[PDB]
């Protein structure tokens, strides 16, 4: 390291597969309606 | 036809209007509401047919 610096990203990867989940969920279970 | 692409959720049509280095869209969108539970069945049965 010779003043190079590397940010975290905002998101986790939790919230990412949360939302994928949410996603899967809610496209089995109601169809399309809840889009 | 293509879900969201202008609209949040069933589209119905839009207005155009202008800005000083833009346009802005107003769209019209249909939200149905006041859903009530009820019980189903795929297909009916009668003279077994
Ligand atoms: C459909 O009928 C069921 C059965 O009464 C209702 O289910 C309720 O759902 C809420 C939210 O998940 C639960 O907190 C209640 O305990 C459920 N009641 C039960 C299991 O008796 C439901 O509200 C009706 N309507 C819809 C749109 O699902």
């Amino acid at each position: 390291f010779n003043g190079l610096t590397v940010l975290p990203p905002l998101l986790t990867d939790e919230m990412i597969a949360q939302y994928t989940s949410a996603l899967l969920a809610g496209t089995i279970t109601s169809g399309w309606t809840f889009g | 036809k293509r879900v969201d692409f202008c609209g949040k959720g069933y589209h119905l049509m839009s207005f155009p209007q202008s800005a000083p280095h833009g346009v802005v869209f107003l769209h019209v969108t249909y939200v149905p509401a006041h859903e009530k539970n009820f019980t189903t069945a795929p297909a009916i049965c009668h003279d077994g047919k």
